């Protein structure tokens, strides 16, 4: 998960 | 043009193409047209009573797509029509308008950061390239005050960025200003006033809550009253001399939370709450359509 916006990853 | 705050697009799952507007005076959220193609990271902004989505990326069960789109939404006609698309795609895109013409600055593509910014034209549907930034910034904010346009903090691809910097059209120059107190990517960036505020954002350890003003006069940052909620990628706007900061993702939700800052009072207050939470909006404010 990216932290910045949430996004999958 | 000012009347209804518009949020476009998002993140939740995946890639949103929301298109909703919140009515301040009433209390009332309207669902409009979708956006032909769904997007997060994206920034909105509004010419000449138009509504422009611009870059992005599609988050989808079907793949990433970064977006080069420059989309433009007629509130009288509830219709989204394409516009001429940037030179490149542009994912955590910032924008900001100087005299009726949009600048498209940073953001990422596949694995490369841009420092390239893009000037658009609408009543030529022409983009152009401008001078690039001194640094590659993505999730970067972006505001303008007095005719000149504000890098904000972002990411260069190896560290978050407290450094901003300032463009002269008419010298087609980027000059450095005072960096902020706070390591900030993902804030949502505006003015109101003499000030740029840089609100939230994430430091590289934790979504943040706290908000910063530069004075341009002084080319200083001090600290306002923070935000109740942490929040990153948060969209923001301003109407009626106050901040409205609309959802983000606080490292555990994707908030629907609208808070709104009075100045005057240096107060925020919960004031609505977004139809459902995401992330990675674009927003701006315009006339009410039918």
């Amino acid at each position: 998960q990216n932290e910045e916006n949430g996004e999958q990853e | 043009v000012g009347r209804l705050i518009y949020t476009a697009g998002g993140y939740f799952r995946q890639s949103l193409s929301y298109l909703e507007a919140y009515n301040p005076s009433n209390g009332s959220w309207l669902r409009l047209a979708d956006l032909q193609v769904p997007r997060s990271g994206l920034a909105g902004c509004v010419v000449g009573g138009l509504l422009y989505a611009v870059g992005g990326r599609n988050n989808s069960p079907d793949g990433n797509t970064d977006s080069s789109a420059l989309d433009c939404y007629n509130p009288m006609t509830n219709q989204w029509s394409p516009c001429a698309s940037m030179s490149v795609p542009r994912n955590r895109i910032g924008v900001g308008v100087i005299d009726g013409h949009i600048y498209a600055v940073g953001g990422s593509h596949g694995c490369i950061h841009h420092s390239s910014v893009e000037r658009y034209e609408p009543e030529r549907d022409e983009w152009h390239l401008v001078a690039p930034m001194l640094t590659r910034r993505i999730g970067v904010g972006v505001a303008v005050l007095n005719r000149l346009l504000y890098a904000v903090g972002g990411f260069d691809g190896t560290n978050r960025l407290n450094s901003a910097e300032c463009y002269y059209p008419e010298r087609n120059e980027w000059r450095m200003i005072t960096p902020m107190n706070t390591i900030r990517s993902g804030a949502g960036v505006c003015v109101l006033h003499n000030c740029i505020y840089a609100a939230g954002g994430y430091d590289g350890q934790d979504q943040l809550n706290s908000v910063e003003r530069y004075d341009v006069e002084t080319e200083t940052w001090t600290f306002v009253a923070p935000m109740r909620h942490h929040r990153s990628a948060l969209g923001i706007t301003v109407h009626q001399g106050k901040i409205y900061v609309l959802g983000g993702y606080d490292g555990h939700t994707f908030l629907d939370s609208v808070e709104c800052y009075d100045p005057d009072s240096d107060t925020w207050s919960e004031v609505t709450r977004m139809t459902s939470g995401r992330s990675g909006v674009g927003v701006a404010v315009t006339m009410e359509p039918c």
